[PDB]
RNA sequence: CACGGACCAAGGAGUCUAACGUCUAUGCGAGUGUUUGGGUGUAAAACCCAUACGCGUAAUGAAAGUGAACGUAGGUUGGGGCCUCGCAAGAGGUGCACAAUCGACCGAUCCUGAUGUCUUCGGAUGGAUUUGAGUAAGAGCAUAGCUGUUGGGACCCGAAAG
RNA sequence: GUCGAAUUUGGGUAUAGGGGCGAAAGACUAAUCGAACCAUCUAGUAGCUGGUUCCUGCCGAAGUUUCCCUCAGGAUAGCAGAAGCUCGUAUCAGUUUUAUGAGGUAAAGUUAAAUAUGUAAGAAGUCCUUGUUACUUAAUUGAACGUGGACAUUUGAAUGAAGAGCUUUUAGUGGGCCAUUUUUGGUAAGCAGAACUGGCGAUGCGGGAUGAACCGAACGUAGAGUUAAGGUGCCGGAAUACACGCUCAUCAGACACCACAAAAGGUGUUAG
RNA sequence: GUGAUUUCUGCCCAGUGCUCUGAAUGUCAAAGUGAAGAAAUUCAACCAAGCGCGGGUAAACGGCGGGAGUAACUAUGACU
RNA sequence: UUGACAUUGUGAAGAGAUC
RNA sequence: GAAGACAUUGUCAGGUGGGGAGUUUGGCUGGGGCGGCACAUCUGUUAAACGAUAACGCAGAUGUCCUAAGGGGGGCUCAUGGAGAACAGAAAUCUCCAGUAGAACAAAAGGGUAAAAGCCCCCUUGAUUUUGAUUUUCAGUGUGAAUACAAACCAUGAAAGUGUGGCCUAUCGAUCCUUUAGUCCCUCGGAAUUUGAGGCUAGAGGUGCCAGAAAAGUUACCACAGGGAUAACUGGCUUGUGGCAGUCAAGCGUUCAUAGCGACAUUGCUUUUUGAUUCUUCGAUGUCGGCUCUUCCUAUCAUACCGAAGCAGAAUUCGGUAA
RNA sequence: GGUUGCGGCCAUAUCUACCAGAAAGCACCGUUUCCCGUCCGAUCAACUGUAGUUAAGCUGGUAAGAGCCUGACCGAGUAGUGUAGUGGGUGACCAUACGCGAAACUCAGGUGCUGCAAUCU
């Protein structure tokens, strides 16, 4: 018959990353998670206690709860036509930070600098990010570089 | 007299009619699940800081 | 399986409220005890005419029973119950 | 294939042994076969025509106590002749009680034959199932017809036995044929050394036992049972040890 | 090349009721309901009315039983509207309803167990990741209507039977 | 066929409905017999078949989840309507971009795509300053929440937004089918089962001569103009147009889906 | 139940059934009985018929196999 | 088909600690 | 005259009783039946790189096992190969090297694990108590299994720490009734006492059809309401087969591949085979064969005219147009 | 710069064959009365730093070395794949249009980096 288990069909999913087997390195446990941090869930197949279901692999959530060995995680899960807000209990082997907030705070501070700097510079800030523009004009110099005429090439077997 | 048992066809299309509504998440979320030991102290932290101004505010 | 004849577990006597030594024996049924409300009722409905009025269960499946242990506090004589998983063999003994 | 014979033991698992004997007892009676495909509870046989699936069962009764059912599937017919071509499937089913296992007979059955006891070991299996008093050493048998009327099931499997070692024996004689009733002291093979116990047991098999020899039996004091026929007898009439079979 | 229908006229199918949910209108409103009854009358109408009684205003436990303010009926985030200033833009003051959230209060369950006493009664106090269809300046009662449900022949017609 | 006897038949008579009678057929018992006939209970019950009566306007589905002695049926959620409610610059989005995770199919021969997928791009913000606690610390140190001060619209990427949220209440449905891109069972199938999207059912219109699904395009009533897909010898509205080549077929060929054709032959004819 | 006459009606009483000048100390309700209790009541024994036990029964229902050996080419196979 | 209570009165024998 | 406190009669009680009555005689399902369990579950796969995903798809497993195989701690290293030692051999036991796990970890499969999660020792009962939050299958209901803390009380260890059964993914159960533990609490309502019974809280006894009725056949005498949602029967599609036609010629034939063939196989056709599906029809298309009679096809048996032979004639054989 | 203790990422750190290391520090090494542990002071334990050897550990250097790692308009705009057509092809499959875009192999270079604390002519 059919089988739907708790860890069912996770064969390749919890595997241990070839030549990364063995004991977990110890900066995993030196990392301090706080309420309001955003973290990414990648399971660690060697640590069974505190291990999230195969739905939460790769999902990203916020820390509402900090406890002895574990942290709280709020996920938004699609069921039916709506999103439910899930709370999860996971040990810090299965968590790590997501760098989008580190990079976001780096740009927040730079934006603070530029503005307050530009506050004595008479505005004209241009503090947004703008997409890659169409490339402006230019003049190539053929001097030293001569256009090399190319043409299609005949067919051959070469077997 | 067998039937047609399972299909997912039309289900994603019915899903977007009213279309995947959001958490409607709030300031001050619920403290369900928060550490009871932190939560006990947090009672008295707020309990004290309210009266903190009751000495100043009068 | 096999289990001890003794255990030190948490005991709540109002006297103890601490781990104390207990005496393990195996729970058993107890007498049918007529005059029970449900037997007094069932005696009445079976009277008269209309044959068997209540279901007669032929549907057994399980080949075993769960095992319940009886823990008496050696000190304050209070008791507890505790339940093991299903098993075909059980002895509270030794070996 | 124009016929199939389907045989099911329906037990956990004890009868996986004897299906080996069926193929042996299929081997004497010769006839003709096509294929054999096991099922979880037993064999599927496939035959040519319908005529051999009759001879398969005719010889299947005398060996083993089976009841058989039949169905049909007509694959076609030629509308000119009126003739018909069917696939005949015989479903054969056997009593789910294997030789030398512990049975508890319902009271109605017990007092309809010799008024035998409730505890019985199934001595031998043949065209009728035979039953033996472990202590009283009385004989009775349950024909295959009467078994299917009320379908009781065996109390304990042959795989549930423990090892015993016979200290001494005391014979009362009695035996009718082939048998010796005797009274025996017995200690469990694991129990003998480290502490002690002696279960003084009234048993069959009193001439077969040499002192200190090893014997298998059901130890009921330890054995947990959920059967209904067991809870209803009485607890003072049950022997604590039932001696079954001897090791060589 | 599935079923019904030759044609015409006339009949012909979601009704009533008892008990309720939501919604709307109306009278009064911590109440509300005159019609079981009595007075009366131009006489089955209309008009007038004493006593109760029903729901509501108090919940909670199986029960014995007990029973809602630490405080401007509390704090924090947001809130229509109003008030102040200002040319205005906007900021500040106050913030009903309402949504979130943490507290205080009553009851039940488990824990503690005071000045006291017919020496085993009494239960003060203080708790708790506990629990309730609760309090926290009342909103329900009556009639009417739409729609929905349950029981009734139950939208209409139809069995083999008993 | 039988026709002197187990014969034929009139009247009287006895046996009545779970009964009678039977030289036996479930035969006969008033055209009724595997339980007669008549009235009532009885408008018996039906998850099953058929029917269900006037217009027009606005909106508009489902054949799917879970549970059921559940599979010709219900409860539940989803889709839908109606009633509105608090509000209104505003949080959103079947979309991209930047940033950052997860994956182990195709190819490759441990590595690793394409398309899909999670999060973030700010005021519920940032920096400082000094308060609370019974938790935490070796600790005026942390955590969580706060007071005071400061930075407003290039406020922190693109585009868009017939406004955002909120609740109550109830109908129908719970037989689906096809095409595309993948795929299992099967020898294959107008066969069976899935995955994605689009359609048909519920939908006319122009084209495919014809046709539920293919191509174009979705519909108030008209007028003119311009086109879509398909066409322009005649039926047929529009070139017996123009340009360059190939083919002669004692069954030519003619436009997708689509109403099919092969291995390989042929001093057939053209070009390499 | 069989179906005139003639001629024969084999073997089988384990099963199912029927039957019994048969026997035992098993099981057995109601009433009575004895005990325990303040009482409701609990229990312990006893008990008929019936089944259980043993006998007869096939012109009762019905059944009449399997595995082996063994007679002067093979082979037949009276028998153990 | 059996047992018990009632109809149901009068009293003798012989075994069982009622037949 | 016979019989006699017995028969009889009445009321209870056991037994017997298809002579009779009432009822039942599962579900999915390439028709229904048998089988099976896709009916409660677990692993790999079917699955197309988040999650989700069907078939009576495929390979297997589950109803148990364990006072340690649970918990804590310590020391140590496996499979295997190589080189040595009386008996001793293809392997016993001992010793040193190399040894990324090729071993073991109760069981199915997959993950996980090396001063361990394994092997061996030492101590122990956290497999305890009170209950709330969370994940999973899902309606974000129940059950099962799990996750992380809190309040107690405890095991181990020098200690950090670790443990709420099994290294992880399965191994299980409502109402009603019966019973046990708990506080020694509540009620028996005219007021008390002792039994009895009933409650609150937490367990067990079982529903495998596993969200959970108490249940044998039969109809060829049959009945009803329906179904082409579904069989037998024509048609439609597929062609597995069946039957028919080409291509290469390994080879039979006196030599001789093509007079006459074809094996190996490959490419097609056939609806006069048998099947598969279940599209139309169950408010009916009258079912086999023969008789009678008409017509069409060509895949030519005879007749016509031709080409071929290993055709002298004769004869026969293969092809050609031809219905 | 060497060396030790505790580390961070966990092969650019491993593996294999040779070679050198002054001082200081590690280490080998001596001992068996107390702590304590064994079939055996080998392992662990405790004791001296005295009596010794840098032989091995270890640190470093070498190697057209196996391994590992970083880079390449290197394979390659290749394989594959998303979108589109009343495109082609009897069929299998194949071009074109707008896009995305690899991998082993080969070749070339690299062969540990570093934190706190002490310590050494």
């Amino acid at each position: 018959g059919k089988s739907h288990g708790y860890r069912s069909r996770t064969r390749y999913m919890f595997q241990r990353d070839f030549r990364k087997h063995g004991a977990v390195h110890l900066s995993t446990y030196l990392k301090v998670y706080k309420v309001g941090d955003i973290v990414d869930i990648k399971a660690n197949g060697s640590i069974q206690k505190g291990m999230p279901h195969k739905f939460y692999q790769g999902k990203t959530g916020v820390v509402y709860n900090v406890t002895k060995s574990s942290v709280g995680v709020i996920i938004n899960k699609m069921v039916g036509n709506r999103y439910l807000e899930k709370r999860l209990n996971l040990r810090v082997e299965h968590i790590k930070h997501s760098k989008c907030r580190q990079e976001f705070l780096e740009r927040v501070k730079a934006n603070a600098a530029k503005r307050a700097e530009a506050k004595a510079q008479g505005v004209a800030v241009q503090l947004k990010r703008q997409p890659a523009q169409p490339r402006e004009s230019r003049i190539v110099s053929t001097e030293g570089n001569v256009p090399q005429t190319l043409a299609p090439v005949p067919y051959e077997t070469f077997i | 007299a067998k039937s047609k048992n399972h299909t997912a066809h039309n289900q994603t299309r019915k899903a977007h009619r009213n279309g995947i509504k959001k958490p409607k998440t709030y300031k001050y979320p619920s403290l369900k699940g928060v550490d009871p030991k932190f939560r006990r102290n947090h009672k008295h932290a707020l309990h004290g800081t309210a009266k903190a101004l009751a000495a100043a505010k009068k | 399986v096999n289990v001890p004849k003794t255990r030190k577990t948490y005991c709540k006597g109002k006297t103890c409220r601490k781990h104390t030594q207990h005496k393990v024996t195996q729970y058993k049924a107890g007498k049918a005890s007529l005059f029970a409300q449900g037997k007094r009722r069932y005696d009445r409905k079976q009277s008269g005419f209309g044959g068997q009025t209540k279901p007669v269960f032929h549907k057994k499946a399980k080949t075993t029973k769960k095992v319940v242990l009886r823990l008496e506090c050696v000190k304050c004589k209070t008791r507890a119950q505790l339940t093991l998983k299903r098993c075909k063999h059980f002895e509270l003994g030794g070996e | 294939w124009r016929a199939t014979v389907q045989i099911r033991q329906k037990v956990p698992h004890k009868r996986t042994f004897l299906f080996l004997e069926q193929l042996i007892l299929k081997h004497n009676a010769h006839v003709d076969t096509i294929s054999i495909s096991e099922a979880k509870d037993g064999l599927d046989f496939f035959y040519a025509q319908k005529n051999h699936a009759v001879k398969m069962i005719d010889f299947l009764n005398a060996v083993v106590p089976i009841k058989h059912k039949k169905s049909e599937e007509l694959i076609s017919q030629d509308t000119h002749t009126g003739a018909s071509t069917y696939k005949f499937s015989y479903s054969v089913e056997i009593v789910p009680i294997c030789k030398d296992d512990l049975v508890v007979l319902p009271k109605k059955l017990a007092k309809s034959m010799g008024n035998i006891s409730q505890f019985v070991l199934c001595s031998k299996i043949s065209n009728t199932v035979q039953f033996m008093d472990p202590t009283t050493l009385q004989t009775a048998d349950l024909s295959p017809s009467v078994y299917w009327r009320a379908p009781f099931n065996a109390l304990a499997d042959v795989t549930q036995l423990v090892e015993f070692i016979v200290l001494d024996v005391d014979s009362t004689g009695i035996s009718r044929g082939n048998r010796v009733l005797a009274d025996i002291t017995v200690a469990r093979t694991s129990d003998l050394g480290v502490n002690d116990q002696v279960y003084y047991v009234r048993s069959h098999l009193g001439g077969i036992c040499h002192a200190g020899d090893s014997v298998m039996g059901y130890f009921i004091a330890n054995s947990n049972y959920n059967s209904d026929l067991f809870d209803g007898l009485n607890i003072d009439y049950v022997p604590d040890v039932v001696l079954v079979k001897k090791l060589y």
